[PDB]
């Protein structure tokens, strides 16, 4: 899942 | 962090945390929803960093910020659609430039019994006169509450926002029974909302040209 | 609608319905029978709900809320009964199941919820009474609405006085008063999820065909 | 409707 991603950055 | 705050200092975080109001580009079945699929995907990315702005949400594990926000992102798009669509009664204002009307809904099907919701929370947003500080403690509270039973620090946190709520409708006159039926008035609606983020989920599915983020939100109410 | 507030629970405790008594295809099937006898108790409780009997508008609401009032109806009955569900005293299921087995987690963390809560029975019957007048009043004219509100409103003051009488601070009253409400939004979600899956006599399908 | 009935 991308939103993992989004979350960190 | 957020419950060492006043509830003046939680409002002016609130507010400056705001996702701004963004364009679509410049109807069908096929054209109406790629303008709202278009507009949902760079809503959704604004949401997300909104999300990490709102007291309490970092503080939670990874796993549990991208349950919250799978879980309420349809809602925290509803509710936001709501709000800025109450000066502009029996339409939906989707972008300054993506102005909708009852009729416009009937070229997705299945999308009309949505929108007459959607007007109807507006419609009562704008008779109980919804402040901008109370909207943004509804969409906080729609972030933390709606999937936390799918835990004690959000309690605290949500807790810390209905304070805050009450600050408001203190700080406007309202009598302590005035403050509780609007607070209770309020929360209810939140009920709805979630009423049609169902309904929308389900038309949303029954539908799948999404994008990636869009498609993995809706695969996790799958 | 002229009704104290001890004598608005006095009303909503008065009129509460009983408990009634009852592989993967004869379970589906005792729930559909006890929901289906549940329903007739429901209407007749829903008659002796204050201000219900005002509107016509009485068929849509329930329509809209009756698996709402079904599912914390049953989270309430199971609230004693940690890890369990208790359909009816001869029927206490856990979670040992298809499709189904996310909607009893959701029902077990509320169940799990109330106990915690240490929710009181004159504040379940005023939630129950709420999800029955809140549920669908957003869906309909507007003279009704009007009247719907001031109903609402009164249920939270009686609300608001229970926990006053028991000693809560002015904050905490509030505060129970959101976390309250705020499992009214779950419950919406469970009865979606569970009418989801619903798509069995002629009444529940009566009101399974207004979900769809 | 079944519903209607049962109300009255
Ligand atoms: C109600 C409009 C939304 C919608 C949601 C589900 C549907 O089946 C049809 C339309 C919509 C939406 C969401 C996701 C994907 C498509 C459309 C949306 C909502 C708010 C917003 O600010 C931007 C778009
Ligand atoms: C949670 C169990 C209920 C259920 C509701 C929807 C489903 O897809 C599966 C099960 C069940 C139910 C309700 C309506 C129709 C079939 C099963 C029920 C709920 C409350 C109650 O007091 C008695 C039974």
């Amino acid at each position: 899942k991308i939103l993992h991603r989004l979350l960190q950055d | 962090l957020a419950l060492s705050l006043t509830a003046d200092q939680m409002v002016s975080a609130l507010l400056d945390a705001e996702p701004p109001i963004l364009y679509s580009e410049y109807f069908s079945e096929a054209s109406m929803m790629g303008l709202l699929t278009n507009l949902a995907d760079r809503e959704l990315v604004h949401m997300i960093n909104w999300a990490k702005r709102v007291p309490g949400f970092v503080d939670l594990t990874l796993h549990d910020q991208v349950h919250l926000l799978e879980c309420a992102w349809l809602e925290i798009l509803m509710i936001g659609l709501v709000w800025r669509s109450m000066e502009h009664p029996g339409k939906l204002l989707f972008a300054p430039n993506l102005l909708l009307d009852r009729n416009q809904g009937k070229c997705v099907e299945g999308m009309v019994e949505i929108f007459d919701m959607l007007l109807a929370t507006s419609s009562r947003f704008r008779m109980m006169n919804l402040q901008g500080e109370e909207f943004v403690c509804l969409k906080s509270i729609i972030l933390l509450n709606s999937g936390v039973y799918t835990k004690d620090h959000i309690h605290r946190v949500l807790d810390k926002i209905t304070d805050t709520l009450i600050h408001l409708m203190a700080k406007a006159g309202l009598t302590l029974q005035q403050q509780h039926q609007r607070l209770a008035q309020l929360l209810l609606i939140l009920s709805h909302i979630r009423h049609m983020s169902n309904k929308g989920m389900e038309h949303l599915y029954s539908m799948k040209p999404l994008s990636d983020l869009l498609l993995e939100m809706l695969d996790a109410h799958r």
